[PDB]
């Protein structure tokens, strides 16, 4: 399927941490609520 | 809050063990009326509430926690911190659902949404009783009271501890292997049964101390007394203090396994009452008046 599409999926490492910066800056509260919900679970499943 | 420095004065007077003398000093420092007015304001700023007794006024209770915040867990309602303050002073065991229904004469689904909205931040950490009459649950912290060393111990290791203390008292108050066969049992028992004639007298707890599993098995000589009462009403006589006398059913159902094989010594007398072994009557064979006689559905 070499029709300039297989050689254009991913770009380099340079303009990728900027995308990671955008994602962590915007989609942050849901990830914090998910990690805090995991912390809430592994708090309240210790006792019975 | 930040009204004045009297919040810091309340912290300094509520640091240690306080009483009515602390409030005597707090009214003794400055002029009385402004102190009473500002102290009423500070008590209206989510602080300690007074106590009506024979004495004038007491604190509640000794600490300076000051954590209700009145507006911020997830939403804003002046009903939730009330219910949290109701379950702060529950006491030893906890509070009922019918008790919190009886006070404040509210609905039950507001109690359910209090349950959910306070379980969302871990203040409904309950302790479960052995029985559930009316759900005696929902205390603050730590699952403290437990009404439970032998009560909540059901069921398998009660039987295991029962079997091993039965084995230990059977090997202490009687010798070890002289219950298997009748070839001179126990040798004129305990060597002409005089003044040797001993028993445990706290030695049973020493044998428990020799081996545990460290979950609930630190018994302060009271669960041992409960199992003592559990054993002298079935198969032990226990003349007055601590002399157990395990016998009169230990030998039969202890040496039935690999000690009492077939081709014995002599045939038994008819209707030995102290015997549970070899009682069968039918492959199917229940035609006529065999042993089908007992109680016959009166």
């Amino acid at each position: 399927v070499d029709d300039e599409e297989l050689n254009a999926h991913l770009l380099n490492e340079e303009a990728s941490k900027l995308k990671e910066r955008i994602w962590i800056g915007l989609n942050a509260d849901f990830l914090l609520e998910q990690e805090s919900k995991r912390l809430k679970q592994e708090a309240d499943i210790a006792t019975g | 809050l930040s009204d004045n420095a009297k919040t810091l004065h309340s912290q300094m007077m509520s640091k240690g063990i306080g009483a009515l003398f602390t409030q005597q000093e707090l009214q003794k420092q400055m002029g009385i009326g402004s102190l009473t007015d500002l102290m009423s304001i500070v008590q209206e700023l989510l602080d300690k509430n007074l106590i009506k007794l024979v004495k004038q006024n007491d604190e509640l209770k000794f600490q300076g926690v000051l954590e209700s915040e009145a507006q911020k867990k997830a939403t804003m309602s002046a009903e939730e911190a009330l219910v949290y303050s109701y379950i702060e002073a529950s006491g030893r065991e906890g509070i009922w659902s019918k008790t919190i229904k009886a006070r404040t004469n509210l609905h039950q689904h507001v109690v359910l949404k209090c349950l959910k909205s306070l379980e969302s931040q871990r203040y409904v950490k309950s302790v479960k009783s052995v029985k559930f009459p009316t759900r005696k649950i929902y205390m603050l912290y730590s699952l403290q009271p437990s009404v439970f060393t032998d009560g909540e111990l059901d069921i398998e290791f009660i039987n295991s501890l029962l079997t091993i203390v039965w084995r230990f008292i059977s090997e202490n108050t009687f010798p070890n292997g002289f219950k298997n066969f009748e070839n001179g049992p126990k040798k004129n028992v305990f060597y002409a049964p005089n003044v040797k004639n001993y028993s445990t007298t706290q030695e049973i707890l020493e044998f428990i101390t020799a081996a545990q599993v460290a979950n609930v098995e630190l018994t302060p000589s009271n669960i041992r007394s409960l199992c003592e009462v559990l054993v002298y009403d079935d198969k032990l006589e226990k003349v007055t203090h601590d002399c157990y006398r395990v016998t009169l059913e230990s030998i039969l159902q202890m040496n039935q396994g690999e000690g009492e094989p077939e081709a014995g010594n002599k045939a038994l007398e008819d209707e030995e009452e102290f015997s549970i072994f070899n009682y069968f009557k039918m492959f199917p064979a229940s035609k006529h008046d065999k042993e089908v006689v007992y109680f016959d559905e009166w």
